[PDB]
Formats: structure tokens, sequence, C-alpha cells
RNA sequence: AAGGCGGCCCCCUGGACGAAGACUGACGCUCAGGUGCGAAAGCGUGGGGAGCAAACAGGAUUAGAUACCCUGGUAGUCCACGCCGUAAACGAUGUCGACUUGGAGGUUGUGCCCUUGAGGCGUGGCUUCCGGAGCUAACGCGUUAAGUCGACCGCCUGGGGA
């Protein structure tokens, strides 16, 4: 269900500086943590999300 | 001699020293002072107090342009991260924004070996 | 950790915010971690040890 | 003082004015348990200060003491192999004691002919906030404001 | 399988596991010799070379300081194709199979339930921490055994010498 194109949902799982929030804080299942990080990584490459607060 | 009224305080705070640089929005250096060159060496150089007078001495070699607002750019882990910022604000300066810009590699270069002291 | 002071907020409060943003962000910890090379075997060793201590 | 906290002996007041404060002063000036000769020097100095400097003997004392009274100071401390200097905010009772003590010490380290004249001129100087004793307060503050970062 | 494998994307490819039923019909387990794989350093040829850094030089420390610390820095660390065949190559625990009380978790399949909630009841694979009997010199191990048994292999026979 998770898609890198759904930047709205993806935003809930990154920090102010675009860093991925660990499963601990979010309390997200471990299978999907991975799915999320792969979609956040995909979304970063396509410039639909920042890598860093810098830019 | 010229006019700015809108600047940015870049403070480089390493463990051994803390360099303060005042600049415009463009990134052009307006004035600078360091702790190591404000009468502090070795064990005293690397103190928050030395960073403070650095910030103070720097505010005197810049008000030639009459800055009135600025942002702060904190780089590095040493003392004078914070105490430097304070001195600026007391020297007659409105602080607009504070930002840490300490660089973090995404694990690139291999750092030097651990020191076996 | 970027911070922007709001109106009629003292320079101090904004600062305290900033320092807690970095406490939150892990800057100095991060810089400490990278000042010196750590062998892979060593960081695997660190990782087990903290797993272990994280049993009460 | 590892375990046992204590109160403090609450000395009798100055015999002449009935001031506990001046009793803290004569004692501080006292040497070799010569109380009789200590208060003699304190009064003659107060009498010299009182007579020819606008009177108000107790008040004259305070004007001078007001000036050498220190609001903050530093307490040495040894943490991680380092001797840090921590500036501590100091309590009122001792504030008087340091104030009195530096006035007395600056008086003996003086050129004048007797301790009474010295004491008198130290108070006068302190009253105008100048001299050694005031300067002792200022070094305390310069030393304190410097390590303001570690409070 | 072990060595070991971590940004993202594609292509080629190995193994593991689950559900259901069909097929083959003991085709299985183990394995001296044999063959293949096998961290790092090291070797050969040609590339590459930011950072790190054996050697080496310089600055310090020290009674000395061929070190620890500092400023530099070559091989090397990187790529291709060959070589080497070793490590505390470790779980210091060979492989395969059967059997023997429990508790809390992690991970990953799958059947069921007003899916009516981020759940409720089962059933496989792997895994972490405790612990029962039993075992053990003790430490500890304890259904992932170091327990109870069987099949086959490797190895030990006081220290130094080696
Ligand atoms: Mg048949
Ligand atoms: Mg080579
Ligand atoms: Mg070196
Ligand atoms: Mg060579
Ligand atoms: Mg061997
Ligand atoms: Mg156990
Ligand atoms: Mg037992
Ligand atoms: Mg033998």
């Amino acid at each position: 269900e998770i898609d890198y194109k759904d930047i709205a949902t993806l935003k809930n799982y990154i920090t102010e500086s675009g860093k991925i929030v660990p499963s601990r804080i979010t309390g997200t299942r471990a299978k999907y943590q991975r799915q999320l990080a792969r979609a956040i990584k995909r979304a970063r490459y396509l410039s639909l999300l920042p890598y860093t607060d810098r830019h | 001699r010229k006019q700015v009224s809108d600047g940015v305080a870049h403070i480089h705070a390493s463990f051994n020293n803390t360099i303060v640089t005042i600049t415009d929005r463009q990134g052009n250096a307006l004035g600078w002072a360091t702790a190591g060159g404000s009468g502090f060496r070795g064990s005293r150089k690397s103190t928050p107090f030395a960073a403070q007078v650095a910030a103070e001495r720097c505010a005197d070699a810049v008000k030639e342009y009459g800055i009135k607002n600025l942002e702060v750019m904190v780089k590095g882990p040493g003392p004078g991260r914070e105490s430097t910022i304070r001195a600026l604000n007391a020297a007659g300066f409105r602080i607009t924004n504070i930002t840490d810009v300490t660089p973090i590699p995404h694990n690139g270069c291999r750092p030097p070996k651990k020191r076996r002291v | 950790p970027v911070i922007k002071v709001r109106e009629n907020e003292p320079f101090d409060v904004a600062l305290r915010r900033f320092k807690r943003s970095c406490e939150k962000a892990g800057v100095l910890a991060e810089v400490r971690r990278r000042e010196f090379y750590e062998k892979p075997t060593t960081e695997r060793k660190r990782a087990k040890a903290s797993a272990v201590k994280r049993h009460a | 003082p590892r375990r046992r906290v204590i109160g403090q002996r609450k000395i009798l007041p100055d015999p002449k004015f009935g001031s506990e404060l001046l009793a803290k002063f004569v004692n501080i000036l006292m040497v070799d348990g010569k109380k009789s000769t200590a208060e003699s020097i304190v009064y003659s100095a107060l009498e010299t200060l009182a007579q020819r400097s606008g009177k108000s003997e107790l008040e004259a004392f305070e004007v001078a003491l007001e000036n050498v009274r220190p609001t903050v100071e530093v307490k040495s401390r040894r943490v991680g192999g380092s001797t840090y200097q921590v500036p501590v905010e100091v309590r009122p009772v001792r504030r008087n004691a340091l104030a009195m003590r530096w006035i007395v010490e600056a008086a003996r380290k003086r050129g004048d002919k007797s301790m009474a004249l010295r004491l008198a001129n130290e108070l006068s100087d302190a009253a105008e906030n100048k001299g050694t004793a005031v300067k002792k307060r200022e070094d305390v503050h310069r030393m304190a404001e410097a390590n303001k970062a570690f409070a």
C-alpha cells in the first residue's frame, strides 16, 4: 500500500531535517518500517523529499 | 564607510578554538575575530569565555556598517557554540534566527585513528 | 535544528529552544561519534553491550 | 562538615551601640584575644570617621560596608581532571563578613600611623567606594563575570 | 555452508519458508582420499589515489623513548585479471535423525473471527533472554542441549622442546 509518491503520508515519518524517524518513536511495525524507508529513499532521489534541511 | 543593517554571525567552534565571522546575506565577510588571537592560548584559548570576548571584539570591527539584525550559524562541537551567541546579543544585537550547520557526512571519509593517550 | 525567534520572545527562550533542538537532533553526540575511526568489530561490540544493558 | 551541619554562635552585641554587626567587626579586627584593645581601635576609628565626616555613626559604617559588599563570587571545583571555576551567588550573612574582613585587612596594609587612623581612612575610602577593599570586591566580580558561562 | 554481505534503480542468478494437493518410490545419512570456497595482511602486471596509514622524516615527552602524542607521509587500503590458503577462520560446541516440563519477547509465512479498533483463536520457519528435570569439576548448558539415544567422520593422550 505504501508508495513513495504519497509524500503527505511520508512526511509524518521524517524529522524537521528530513531524517527518517526510527520505529521506536513512531511505533510502526518492523516490516513496514523498511517499506517506508525504501519509499522515503525513493522519494528523495526523485526530489519529492529533501535529503537535508540544508537545501 | 558603507551600510548593511542585516547580517549573519557564522561561528566556527572547534575543540581547540572558536572563530567568529560576521557577514552579510551574500556571504561576504564584514568582520572577524578569533579566541586564539584575543589574548588566549592553549588551555585558556579553548574556553567559552575566550569565545565570548571573540564575539565582543568582532562586534567592534563590524559596527562600522551599523548592522542591526542578524542570524546565527553554529558550526562545530566546542565551547563558544553558545557563549559566543550570548555576547553578540548583549553587545547590542537582535537575533533573528539560530541554526546549527555542523557538517555530517553520510559516512564518507575514514577519520583519523583513535588517540591512545 | 533550524530556529526562528518569534515576536516578544526573549533571546534567552529562543536560545534554550535552540539548545534543546540540538539535544533533540543529536549534533554533538554525532560529532563525538565521528571524531575518530571505530573498527567494525568495535561498533558491533558496542551494539551488543547496549542491547544487554537495555535489560532491566 | 561531612555529616554534621550546624547553627552559628550568636555573639553578644557591640557594648556601645548594641550592634551584633559591630561585634562581628571588633572580633574580626581583634588579635590575640585583646578584645579590650580591639574595640578601642574600632570606636576611635568610628569616632574619627563620625566626628569629621557628617556623623551618623552606624549609618556611616553602612555607607562604607554597602560598597565592599560582594553580590557574587567563585568557588573552585575539580571535575574531570580539570579545575573549573564556578561562580556562586553568595548569601547575605557572609556578604557582610567578607565586606568587613576586607576593610580590616586593607587597613593594616596601609601606611598611616595607627590602626585607628588606618581603619578610619579605609572606611572613608570604602564610603566613597575607592581604595583596596572596594577593589577586592571588583576583582571578585571580574573573576566571577568571566566564568559566567559555568553558572 | 563458512569467510562474510548495508545508499537507490535495473538485469542475470543461488538458497530458505508457507499453503494446498498431485507425482517419483528409500532415490537416504555420513565421508578417509579428491575437488571447490575461504577475512585481513602480503605477492605479480596495468590502472586509480580524496581520506586513512605500516615504513620513513621532522616536532615533543622521557633517565633513555628506535614508542605511546603532534606535523608530514610511501607501500597499502580502491578497480581488473592472476597468486596466497591463513586468523581468538569462535558458539573456542562436527554433520544428520528421534525423543524429553515451562515463561517472556523479537522476526517471518499461513487458516479462522460482527476485518466493524491499531485486535480475538489457532498453525509452520528462524531468533533473543530466563529457567525445570537431567547433565557438569565447577562455571554453566537446559527442546537452537552441554539432557535422553542412534549413524558416520575429525581429533586428544603431562609441560617445555614444536
Ligand atoms: Mg506406486
Ligand atoms: Mg597489488
Ligand atoms: Mg601519525
Ligand atoms: Mg610492492
Ligand atoms: Mg589453524
Ligand atoms: Mg538458561
Ligand atoms: Mg539446575
Ligand atoms: Mg611431552
